């Protein structure tokens, strides 16, 4: 009962810990890569406009 | 002033002169009080080595539990630390030498246990880190065994289990007045006196009890008024060079005084000067 | 105006003069132009006036001044190295002259006048050129007058302009005269007759500090050394209410400061002034070039009224977290509509601020 | 702008400043003395000639023994020739020193002029010949026209019109100083107000605009330690100081380099030193990554492997 | 005790994982966002200079 | 001297004075100021209605724009007026705004002499002119002559 | 007012023998008083020295104030 529980929260707690871990990151790459497109659509109006 | 400021400021010097000669003199009588009482502890522990020799000849012929001190895992070790400042640098110099023993235990790769006494030490060991499973600090300037105790069985558990092989012990020292011994040990060593354990204790001294429990307790306290001793001194060559410091610092401000009387004799030849120049100017 | 402490500090209305102290080569000019943001973001009526003039600060600002979106917003003649010590005295005479089609417009009139030294100076090789005994500096020391006449203008919004504009077809009504400042001196000197006398007709005085942007923290400027009287009576309800702490932590973090004064001297309240003080402290920033939201006035009341005192400390967290909060703003942005449609102190609103940091939470 | 008095090495800085002159010149430009040492003239003309260098270059030459009509007058030639090549070259291109003689000349004249000379004696308006010649000056659709200049500090006057008025003009302030004379740098010179105005953390990045701003900070990191330090030794400081002044006898030190030029006024030549490297090192010290090589090292550095180079070596 | 620290298990890593999910949800979401905004803005500034 | 920074009920505690110089003291309660701002002296015509007993004192005002002369008149008519309060035996007790006004203001009048004026130019007998002042107010045969003693602060020196 | 720094070309010069003669040790002992007060705070425990002459000063110290409008005897 008692290592078994010790185990288990500490367990699911974990999981849950890298879990959201991981989640920032990615969610902080969508970002990255939402951030270098943006960069992109940015040189295009550049171009765009000024042969125009 | 200077202008506004050069004396102002320089006159903050002097207060800055006068403050850390007052200091000089604080921790001058602290010096002396500091050495002079550091002086006391020795008696009783001679005593206990002496003796323990005397008899240890003849008695010596029964058994030694500690001649390994603790057994082998740990080579332990002790930190003593500051409550008070001033003094002078064995945080560098005892701080360092320690570092460095730690380095040749590490050399050695044997475990190493450490206790802090004192608040600095505990707050270097605390911040340079380490093993200290006691840890002790800033009982100000009074070295009390009893005080010692909570420390003194907290770490004769491991030492008396045998945990920590030799062990290591600083304690800083006024080696002269002027010269300050810091001063580090291969604790848990087997003290290992056998002086008057040459000669048979010739007086045969009926002995109430068996020896070897008088070696446990009573060689805590041979070495404990040892440590009494040897913190006094650390407090010795504390205030000592607490003096000395604070007489420096009382000197350093001259210069600036110096400097300012350029601003203020400068730029006060200076100010003659602009006197001078709109004294003219207005004055067309 | 740019900075959430722009209004934070010292908020205003229309009438007003506020000194500014400024800074060489700090940007105190180009500070002095990170200024305008929010005016030609405002495309309300104000002016600006120049003497002396350098034809690269010319362009490159005119570049700035597309760049600036309205750069309609506001008109400023323009005056060269050449303009005369007369008509460098004169730009100051100038703006009144259609500057009433505001004030007398009742609009507001607004203006900025700077390098008025090149006035002054200007004065003073008349001066001496006038082979006339000045005040010091070879100027006259008409400035008291010259910025009488010159510093008397600024006329907020009054009804008693009842002749303003249309005289007054009313035009009864409320000249609005709001008279732009410029504060600068090497070192700042202020014994400068001028930046006395002067000094003393300031409805504010602004010190800046060289010292931020100096060890570089963009905005520079010197707090509490910066006094303005306006004040944040024009801060709005909320801004009104959850302006107060600041003049706390220049208190509080210097005060925390104090403590280093004695080597390893802290305390674990005083650390948690060096929390709010350093570490609020830590909170916050002004560009180069910033903007500032006032919708962001809520942006402010967060770190108190949201956790964010607490909530993601970690100045990680708190450029980056927090700039995750305005993702919960990109996630939840809805009510600030009525929110900077609002700008004012209402709890109804501090609840959707706490369940807001709840949104801080998922914005981390 | 490149302010100092003489003897600071305004020129003697200015020679190095001739070396990497040269090393980027590839221009049609020319030059010519003021107010200078005679035999300066002779042989460093003789460079000219040793370089065949007067080419594009016709040269007036101004002495220390000239006449301040002569000082000044040398100026409106200046006008008209300039007013020939930057228009004619569309390149023009020029460098000159020690105007603080004729700005000077411009004061003594004022009450010699009988004018009233200006408050505390300079020519009284000549603020306007300053921002008049600054103003007459552009690199044109006429011709670009690269350039830069000298005046001698009033004794490093800063107040005095000439720095103070002059801070105006630049785009770039510049100073030859005691300073790393004080700190022995083989630049002898101080830089550490200079703005260079083309530097944006957009264009710098934060490579060049970060290290910046650290740079803003560590100087008042260590900088700030002088004063304690000072009061009571640096014994009171938390080690991290000792982390700045760490890199600040380091990394400062890094910063004082091995410049080809060297040769003439430091026997040695240095080297020519590139920027990418500056980012990366900038990271070394940055990241303190060597922290072994001496403040010495550093001192005079090459570049990083250089002084890293040394870092083995030394 | 194995009743509880189960349910706390399972219940945990559960709600980790969806929680993970979520970030991901608002993670391409305003980063999308993000890009989207990228395009407009181009399409504003083509515009503008064409007007110059 | 009147030192103090803000929240006064000055004109709260004028009402006072209204309740006192005006009522709670007989004798003729005058006051005049100079330098102010603009709606702000006309809401000091609010706060004239406030205290409603605006009638003690007539109202006489400098709005600082005023020349240095303009800006530094209006006292010794004042004396022309207490030349009846006082005199009027009503003791004659004006409220007195402003010296940094009145500082400064014979700063810049002894400058405008060019005069060697007083140091740093001032009015050199700007003080001898306080001889004549104090020499003005006393409680008086006449009527005790009274002056409120608040100064605008010459900077606060 | 300065004690002392208040330097008279006469003084005792003109004092009787109580006050020539038996007046005579006072500034120095001031200066005493004074520097025996010195020290005291910063570096502590002046012994019944500066106590017994700090104080001695500090309590003579204290007969000396003479208030306006009182003539001596
Ligand atoms: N808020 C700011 N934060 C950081 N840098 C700034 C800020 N405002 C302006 N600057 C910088 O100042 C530089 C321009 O200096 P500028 O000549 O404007 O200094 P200055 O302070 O204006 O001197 P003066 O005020 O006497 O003209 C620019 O590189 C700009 O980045
Ligand atoms: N980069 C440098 N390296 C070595 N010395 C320098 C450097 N810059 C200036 N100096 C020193 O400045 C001194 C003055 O030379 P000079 O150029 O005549 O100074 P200035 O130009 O100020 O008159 C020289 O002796 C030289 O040693």
């Amino acid at each position: 009962l008692d290592l078994a529980k010790a185990s288990a929260t500490d367990q699911l707690k974990k999981a849950k810990a890298e879990a959201q871990v991981i989640i920032e990151q990615a969610n902080k790459r969508r970002s990255q890569i939402l951030d270098e497109a943006k960069a992109e659509a940015e040189q295009e109006r550049t171009k765009i406009v000024a042969q125009a | 002033a200077g202008a506004k400021d050069i004396r102002s400021k320089i006159a903050s010097v002097q207060n800055t002169q006068k403050i850390t000669k007052a200091m000089e003199m604080v921790a001058a009588s602290k010096m002396r009080k500091s050495q002079d009482r550091m002086a006391a502890s020795r008696p009783y522990a001679e005593t206990m080595r002496k003796v323990i020799g005397h008899l240890a000849h003849g008695n010596l012929e029964y058994k030694h539990p500690y001649l390994e001190d603790r057994d082998v895992k740990r080579v332990g070790y002790l930190v003593v630390s500051t409550d008070r400042g001033l003094a002078g640098g064995l945080n560098i110099n005892l701080f360092k030498k320690l570092l460095a023993e730690m380095k040749t235990w590490t050399d050695k790769g044997v475990q190493a246990d450490l206790a802090m006494i004192g608040s600095k030490g505990v707050s270097f060991f605390n911040s340079v880190g380490g093993n200290v499973v006691a840890q002790v600090t800033g009982m100000g300037d009074n070295p009390s065994l009893s005080e010692l105790i909570g420390p003194v069985k907290v770490m004769l558990q491991a030492y008396d289990e045998g945990r920590l092989d030799k062990l290591y012990i600083v304690s800083n020292k006024f080696i002269n007045t002027m010269s300050q011994v810091p001063t580090i040990s291969q604790l848990l060593p087997l003290p290992a006196s056998d002086d008057d354990d040459l000669k048979h204790k010739s007086w045969d001294y009926l002995y109430e009890p068996d020896p070897k429990a008088l070696l446990d307790t009573l060689l805590r306290r041979y070495v404990e008024s040892q440590v009494y001793q040897g913190v006094v001194e650390n407090l010795a060559s504390e205030q000592a060079a607490r003096m000395v410091a604070m007489k420096a610092a009382t000197d350093n401000g001259g210069s600036l005084i110096k400097e300012l009387q350029l601003v203020y004799n400068k730029a006060r030849q200076a100010s003659i000067t602009q006197e001078l120049t709109e004294i003219v100017s207005g004055a067309a | 105006t740019g900075y959430k402490a722009v209004d934070s500090m010292i908020p205003i209305g229309r009438g007003q003069r506020e000194l500014i102290i400024g800074d060489r080569q700090t940007g105190k000019t180009a500070l002095a132009i990170d200024a305008i943001i929010n005016q030609r973001d405002s495309g309300i009526k104000a002016i600006y006036v120049a003497i002396g003039q350098k034809a690269s600060t010319i362009s490159n600002v005119v570049r700035k001044l597309e760049e600036h979106g309205a750069l309609a917003n506001t008109i400023v003649v323009v005056a060269t190295a050449s303009e005369s010590a007369a008509l460098q005295y004169l730009a100051p005479y100038a703006g009144a002259a259609m500057g009433e089609y505001f004030r007398d417009r009742g609009e507001d009139a607004l203006i900025i006048y700077d390098d008025l030294s090149k006035q002054a100076v200007a004065y003073r090789q008349i001066s001496l050129l006038l082979r006339r005994p000045p005040g010091r500096e070879a100027f006259p020391g008409d400035v008291f007058y010259l910025h009488s006449r010159l510093l008397e203008r600024a006329a907020r919004v009054n009804a008693e302009y009842v002749e303003a504009f249309t005289k007054g077809e009313v035009k009864g009504k409320t000249g609005s005269l709001t008279a732009l400042p410029i504060i600068e001196t090497q070192a700042g000197d202020v014994s400068a007759f001028v930046p006395t006398n002067v000094i003393s007709i300031t409805d504010g005085q602004i010190f800046l500090e060289t010292n931020l942007f100096n060890a570089g923290i963009r905005p520079a400027v010197n707090p509490g050394i910066s006094v303005s009287r306006v004040g944040g009576a024009a801060q709005t309800k909320i801004m009104k209410k959850l302006s107060g702490g600041i003049r706390t932590a220049l208190a509080q973090y210097r005060e925390l400061a104090a403590f280093s004064q004695f080597a390893s001297d802290l305390d674990d309240a005083t650390r948690n002034q060096l929390d709010h003080g350093q570490k609020v402290t830590e909170l916050l920033k002004q560009k180069q070039y910033a903007p500032m939201s006032v919708a962001q006035q809520s942006l402010v009341l967060f770190a108190a009224e949201r956790g964010y005192l607490a909530d993601v400390e970690l100045s990680k967290i708190g450029s980056f977290e927090a700039a995750l909060l305005a993702y919960v703003d990109r996630d939840h942005a809805p009510l600030m509509q009525e929110i900077n449609q609002t700008g004012g102190y209402n709890d109804e609103i501090e609840g959707k601020l706490k369940g807001i940091l709840d949104s801080f939470k998922a914005t981390q | 702008g490149l302010f100092g008095g003489a003897g600071v090495g305004k020129t003697v800085n200015m020679m190095e400043l001739i070396r990497n002159i040269a090393i980027e010149h590839s221009g049609y430009s020319v030059f010519a003395g003021v107010g200078e040492r005679t035999r300066e003239g002779n042989d460093f003309y003789h460079e000219m000639t040793d370089s065949n260098v007067i080419d594009k270059v016709s040269l007036v030459y101004g002495q220390m023994n000239e006449p301040p009509g002569n000082r000044l007058r040398v100026a409106l030639t200046g006008l008209t020739m300039a007013e020939k090549f930057r228009d004619e070259g569309r390149d023009v291109l020029l460098f000159v020193d020690n105007i603080y003689r004729y700005t000077l000349a411009g004061t003594e004249v004022s009450a010699l002029l009988g004018r009233m000379p200006s408050a505390v004696g300079y020519q009284p308006t000549l603020a306007e010949e300053m921002g008049v010649l600054q103003e007459r000056i552009t690199s044109t659709k006429t011709g670009s026209i690269t350039s830069v200049q000298a005046v001698y500090v009033p004794a490093d006057d800063l107040t005095d019109p000439s720095p103070a008025t002059t801070f105006a003009h630049l785009d770039a302030t510049v100073v030859l100083s005691r300073q790393i004379a004080s700190l022995g740098i083989y630049p002898a010179v101080d830089p550490l107000d200079s703005t260079s105005r083309q530097l944006d953390p957009l264009v710098v990045g934060q490579e060049h605009y970060d290290t910046a701003r650290g740079v803003q900070s560590i100087l008042q990191r260590y900088q700030e330690l002088k004063d304690i330090i000072a009061i009571l030794g640096m014994d009171e400081l938390s080690e991290e100081d000792k982390l700045v002044v760490a890199r600040a006898r380091k990394i400062q030190r890094f910063l004082s380099q091995p410049f080809f030029v060297a040769e003439v006024f430091t026997g040695s030549p240095g080297k020519y030193v590139s920027l990418k490297d500056t980012i990366r090192g900038f990271k070394g010290i940055m990241e303190g990554e060597y922290d072994h090589l001496p403040e010495q090292a550093f001192y005079m550095v090459g570049s990083i492997e250089e002084a890293v180079e040394k870092a083995k070596k030394l």
